[PDB]
RNA sequence: CAAUUUU
RNA sequence: CCGCCCGUCGCUAGUACCGAUUGAAUGGCUUAGUGAGGCCUCAGGAUCUGCUUAGAGAAGGGGGCAACUCCAUCUCAGAGCGGAGAAUUUGGACAAACUUGGUCAUUUAGAGGAACUAAAAGUCGUAACAAGGUUUCCGUAGGUGAACCUGCGGAAGGAUCAU
RNA sequence: CGCGGUAAUUCCAGCUCCAAUAGCGUAUAUUAAAGUUGUUGCAGUUAAAAAGCUCGUAGUUGAACUUUGGGCCCGGUUGGCCGGUCGGAUUUCCAACGGGGCCUUUCCUUCUGGCUAACCUUGAGUCCUUGUGGCUCUUGGCGAACCAGGACUUUUACUUUGAAAAAAUUAGAGUGUUCAAAGCAGGCGUAUUGCUCGAAUAUAUUAGCAUGGAAUAAUAGAAUAGGAC
RNA sequence: UAUCUGGUUGAUCCUGCCAGUAGUCAUAUGCUUGUCUCAAAGAUUAAGCCAUGCAUGUCUAAGUAUAAGCAAUUUAUACAGUGAAACUGCGAAUGGCUCAUUAAAUCAGUUAUCGUUUAUUUGAUAGUUCCUUUACUACAUGGUAUAACUGUGGUAAUUCUAGAGCUAAUACAUGCUUAAAAUCUCGACCCUUUGGAAGAGAUGUAUUUAUUAGAUAAAAAAUCAAUGUCUUCGGACUCUUUGAUGAUUCAUAAUAACUUUUCGAAUCGCAUGGCCUUGUGCUGGCGAUGGUUCAUUCAAAUUUCUGCCCUAUCAACUUUCGAUGGUAGGAUAGUGGCCUACCAUGGUUUCAACGGGUAACGGGGAAUAAGGGUUCGAUUCCGGAGAGGGAGCCUGAGAAACGGCUACC
RNA sequence: CUCUUAAGGUAGCCAAAUGCCUCGUCAUCUAAUUAGUGACGCGCAUGAAUGGAUUAACGAGAUUCCCACUGUCCCUAUCUA
């Protein structure tokens, strides 16, 4: 086991703590998950007090917002693009928190132009009732839909990959497009 | 340890669970959270119109001051984003019936909304441990030395 | 384990160990009463010297307090109660004045001769 | 270390039990607490410390198993069940209905009541807030949580309860001019009824407390516990009457009340 | 000016 | 003062000190390397399995000359879809244990050398105590069997409180 | 310390005596004695000791003065009173006193809300012997005798009180374990199916926690006024 | 019971020590030995080694029993008893021992958890589970997978186990229904409209995100854009909720979705009821368990303030083998250099850091006693550590357990 | 004191490149060492500018030991010009 307390680890003034209390169980951390892609190979540990935590490697499907309200459309993940912490997980395809993922972006403009059907920009009695009631709404932004031409768009993660066994992020918004489209783009 | 439109580093920095709608565009253009501190403490004025994010902030970030409240004075602002302060205090010893000065100094993280120097009589507040040594955060400077913007030459 | 039993020894020998005018004042005192050894004339003088060690620190205290009032008129009640100090010395300083033969007149072997009844202190 | 210590021994006890030391052994450990901390009272100490009916530990074990002795309407059919504050104790035939209150010195009583007033407790409400499924919940002294209270009682009051359903009947306020029966401190339970309180905010809060003996003393807020308004009292008030009259005169009145 | 011991 | 005391040397006993052995042993942390075992993990898949069986090894029927690919009875079959799962096994961390280098501390062996103390019996002298007979003491340099002596600058703790 | 070198008052014995006594010597480490470790409380010419002398940051210690003197009222304790009463008495004043609030040129923190609380407000009615002396609805009428809010009071040391400081042990009340060390119990009624007191109290340093004082020891803003309502 | 005596000289007065004196829960030892009343006892060094015998199991009426025992009744003719086992459930993590390591470390007081997880004790709390949400197919009640046991074995031994024959459940694993209103996305249809409406249905909770709400000082209006309950229609004008903190993105509610689905009974004992629609019509009590959340206790974890003997013949100590911070991620039960990537160069210190010694477990506490002390405290209590020496471990709410395991010495 | 023919080895040093007796004796190193080292000294016959005693660097100087390295050896084989 690997410990987590500071009974080792030279103190503030530089004095060594000659260590007592060889390591116990209640401070135990353990080896990371360092997740992957590849369709739902998850195990399950049991731990403190009687509790579940889901070890997650090779996840396949998340859910991602507008994020005007939080629609959470069912969405498969595709790959790994860019990360703040290190260049560890770009060329190993690990998706962590605060990461950048391309997902598929195909059911969204499907939804955005079947529930609206605008249709931008590369009938029945109810679309005259309920779609026509929601007129003057579909104006969104250019650089959030200028990537809705080739087929795919970016997203970030804001759920815990390896502990909770899940992956529930959101596609970026507004200025946070314009930040990460300055981060990774200064390459060629 | 920062300046210059404080978004600085390899991640984007923003407050969690905060969302201004990009489709909405009013004349305020601010959805920046803050709170009230407690203890009869006012929150400072620049902590409402700030630009720093830095979660270790006492007011805008995520701490809650709930411990033993102390008071001291600054020995250095040369340490980056955190300050070490000196407390002097007497200590009676019963054998010799006389006092003796022993001290103990404290490091303390500070809000970027304060600008302090060596000296600068200051009180702090005990918070959940932001780093290894530090368990404290500043609350108000009140550096009432001489010449509060006085001297001409 | 069960509790500690608490117990104390009850006599303290004098500190200049032996000289003539100390030992002769023993033998005429402890011989006309005729007592066993120095284990008992020390142990009454022990608790005699401890109650005066108790008394002259509340004597350092003033009246109208609790302690010189409350237990102060309780041991001087108790010294009346033990038959040692007579019924005219309720004055909080004469307890410091009493000395030996007064912790001796109210034991068995001396008092029973005082009612006749024993013909001696060694028949007693 | 490694798990909860279930053996304590005498000469570590909460001394208001008043257990001697020549029996002096592993103490009667309370069960898991229904109400509050280890200032409680187990059953099998009370039956042979002051009530003085039990002789052997197997004999008081041969009492509570047959559903004999009852508490709060229930029986609590295991041995070392703890006792809260102003707990009612329903007895069997010959009807010796009891009640725990604490004396002028922190010790308990030898107290007996009638079946009148023996149907309600007074609980120190301390955590009232609203929980899931929208319900406002309330807590009591024993943790007997009660659904859908009267909103705006306040925090830190006492309430008159049902002890067959939840159903608090009559609450009371807490202002300047009440009657207070404090518990906790060197001077618990005289009465103080008020003289003042302040803010003291964050650290503690203080209540200034003065009985008919008209000395005033100050006690932290978590110990104070009202049982009524000025001249109210709800309960069968004990025979030491809650004064703590001083050291000399109690000896002086026992010099008088024995009738010499 | 010669000069040192003496159980 | 026929007082007392000072050293060298001779014997008798004992005390630590320094010692060649690129000394030794224990312990602390380390120096580079070796890596057990139990873990997470990529695989692994032997050995048990389930819904479905085209046909029949078997035989009995949706009723009938056989009148229809069905209850009939085991697995030769197609495998479709899976699951449990032992050995083995890739990669990471924890690293017990081990080797080599240091450093520090603790004890310890060691041929011999150079002191010091004690007992007074000594053998050469008599420097010190009188002005100890050459006044005496402190630094310092040199000689000197031995205390010692001598050169210098001091000082009186003297042998002068005085021209 | 000295005894013993032909009678040892010290040796070995016999008698006698002294000591403690159911315990008594010895051995080692300790505390008092030791004011031979010293803050309270050492010595420093000759007994051991004052730097060869002078700078010097520490650290320790550092001239003085920054509101006194009052007068008035109010009640508080204790000892007294011909004692009036039988260690109980004490209205009255005295003495010893201490505390608050005023006027003293006068800090007598700033207000927001309902309670405040009262007439000085107020029609007067007066159910009444005195005509807000016994009470009533009462206007700008005292704004807080109380909670919860803005507000920010140079910063400490000290000290009063209270809380805390597990409990046993150390004290200490009570209690005839036959006495005591000890325990914390017991004590009495009818013995005709019971009455009842207890199991006190105090110390428990320093560090905090609230709580009054402002002498004592420091501390800061109005010198260029970027001062103050 | 705040105290002193012998000894430097022919005699004196002093500094000054040596010795004598007294006490020790402060240990052995010599001699001697009548009586009660309570008790310290292998800490001193060798936390060195252990032969042996024990020290931790358990059952009611209320889990499972065809003992192929004994009951032996009266129904208990499937059977209810006492049950030997053996599965299933809780205990074994508390106790009891010792002091080896361990100088801001433990520990004493003092805070805090808005920075966390809970086995039970107590208190409340799930009609909706059906997507075949109409071949649910049984809920008037399913499946296998097995123990003791039977009969066959090996090895010399060990709490060593095999193949074969059935077999159980609060064990595993599935599984549908309980009344009921109601809110909302969508829309059979026709008819064109302020568009109405059948009905496709989602509607218990948890896990994971995204979002919103979670009020407030002095009181009313003017202009424009859609532009009303009644309707003199230039008109009366909006009705409207707030928990709690000193302080929150808190508690909570609803959205838009997700989940190897977590959750909601296929269980037992006494009494035997009520009502007629006299039939498994229908109600039909109390225990004994057990499960989702939220509090109480038991806890456990960190955790700020001060306090820790001796040595400068230890003056600098730390940082690529994290030192001190920031950011981002992991991991935890949970904050944080606790570990990693990047960036910065700091942090303590003559108020004694760092290093070394300790015959140093800390404290409450002992012995001594004018005042102020000095020296102890391994040990009758509190708390920490260890179970030859280190290291890693699965079960379990809780072990880095050692009367549990694996490896090395 | 004493005698030759004048004064009799001082400080140092050693079985040393000076010591036959000699492979002096003691301890260490290795299984074994007449070789080393460090001590002893009445030294056949050491010794003070015929210079004595030390000593950092350096040496195609002499010498012993240890670590790595190898046909020097066991124990030889083979190939090329």
């Amino acid at each position: 086991g690997i410990s987590r307390d500071s009974r080792h680890k030279r103190s503030a003034t530089g004095a060594k703590r000659a260590q007592f209390r060889k390591k116990r169980k209640f401070e135990l951390g353990r080896q990371p998950a360092n997740t992957k892609i590849g369709a739902k190979r998850i195990h399950s540990v049991r731990t403190r007090g009687g509790n579940k935590k889901y070890r997650a490697l090779r996840i396949e499907t998340g859910n991602f917002s507008w994020a005007s309200e939080g629609i959470s459309k069912k969405t498969r993940i595709a790959g790994v693009v860019y990360h703040p912490s290190n260049n560890e997980l770009v060329r190993t395809n690990t998706l962590t928190k605060a990461a950048i993922v391309q997902i598929d972006a195909t059911p969204f403009r499907q939804w955005f132009e079947a529930h609206y059907g605008q249709t931008l920009g590369k009938k029945s009695k109810n679309a005259e009732r309920k779609w026509a009631a929601r007129a003057a709404s579909a104006k969104i932004e250019s650089s959030v839909e200028s990537q809705f031409s080739a087929g795919r768009l970016y997203a970030c993660i804001s759920s815990r990959p390896g502990q909770s066994g899940r992956c529930d992020g959101y596609i970026l918004e507004g200025e946070e497009l314009a930040f990460y489209l300055r981060r990774l783009t200064a390459k060629k | 340890s920062t300046e210059l439109t404080v978004q600085s580093e390899r991640a984007f920095q923003k407050q969690p669970h905060i969302f201004n709608n990009p489709k909405v565009k009013t004349s305020k253009r601010t959805k920046r959270w803050y709170k009230n501190a407690g203890l009869g403490f006012k929150t400072p004025k620049t902590a409402i119109e700030g630009s720093y994010i830095d979660k270790k902030c006492p007011f805008t970030g995520l701490v809650s001051i709930r411990g033993k409240i102390l008071t001291g004075t600054v020995v250095s602002t040369k340490m980056h984003r955190t300050i070490v302060i000196r407390r002097a205090y007497l200590h009676y010893i019963p054998k010799y019936n006389r006092y003796e000065k022993r001290h103990k100094n404290v490091p303390v993280h500070v809000s970027p909304a304060f600008r302090v120097q060596v000296g600068d009589i200051v009180t702090v507040g005990q918070c959940r441990p932001i780093s290894k040594t530090v368990r404290f955060n500043v609350v108000k400077v009140s550096a009432a030395a001489g010449k509060a913007n006085k001297q001409f030459a | 384990p069960r509790a500690p039993r608490t117990y104390s020894k009850t006599y303290s020998t004098p500190k200049r160990p032996y000289e003539s005018s100390r030992l002769d004042a023993e033998l005429k005192l402890a011989g006309e009463f005729g007592l066993k050894n120095k284990k008992e004339i020390y142990r009454i003088s022990f608790q005699l010297s401890k109650i005066r060690r108790a008394a002259r620190d509340l004597l350092t205290r003033d009246e109208k307090d609790p302690k010189r009032l409350f237990e102060g008129n309780a041991l001087i009640r108790r010294l009346v109660r033990v038959g040692v100090l007579s019924e005219d010395k309720k004055k909080l300083d004469y307890v410091l004045a009493l000395k030996v033969e007064d912790f001796l007149e109210r034991r068995l072997q001396t008092q029973v001769y005082k009612l006749g009844l024993a013909k001696s202190v060694h028949h007693a | 270390a490694r798990g909860p210590k279930k053996h304590l021994k005498r000469l570590a006890a909460p001394h208001h039990w008043l257990l001697d030391k020549l029996s002096g052994c592993y103490a009667p450990r309370p069960s898991a607490g229904p109400h509050k901390l280890r200032e409680s009272l187990p059953l099998i100490v009370f039956l042979r410390n002051r009530l003085k009916y039990a002789l052997n530990g197997r004999e008081v074990k041969a009492i509570l198993m047959q559903r004999h002795v009852k508490v709060d309407g229930k029986v609590r059919t295991d041995t070392t069940y703890p006792a809260g504050f102003m707990d009612v104790i329903t007895l069997d035939a010959t009807n010796e209905n009891f009640r725990l209150v604490y004396d002028v010195k922190g010790r308990f009583a030898v107290h007996r009541i009638t079946d009148e007033e023996a149907s309600y407790k007074l609980g120190k409400v301390k955590k009232v807030q609203l929980g899931k499924k929208g319900v406002p919940y309330v807590v009591t002294h024993d943790g007997r949580t009660i659904r859908y209270p009267d909103p705006n009682i306040k925090v830190n009051d006492t309430v008159k309860i049902d002890l067959a359903s939840g159903k608090i009947t009559d609450f009371i306020k807490f202002d300047a001019g009440k009657l207070v029966y404090v518990t906790g401190g060197r001077n618990l339970g005289r009465i103080g009824t008020i003289v003042h309180k302040e803010r003291h905010d964050g650290g503690f809060d203080l209540v200034h407390i003065k009985d008919s003996l008209d000395n005033t003393f100050v006690t932290r807020l978590n110990n104070v516990f009202v049982i009524g308004e000025q001249g109210k009292p709800y309960i069968s008030l004990p025979k030491g009457k809650g004064i703590k009259l001083s050291i000399a005169e109690e000896r002086d009145r026992r010099r008088a009340q024995q009738g010499l």
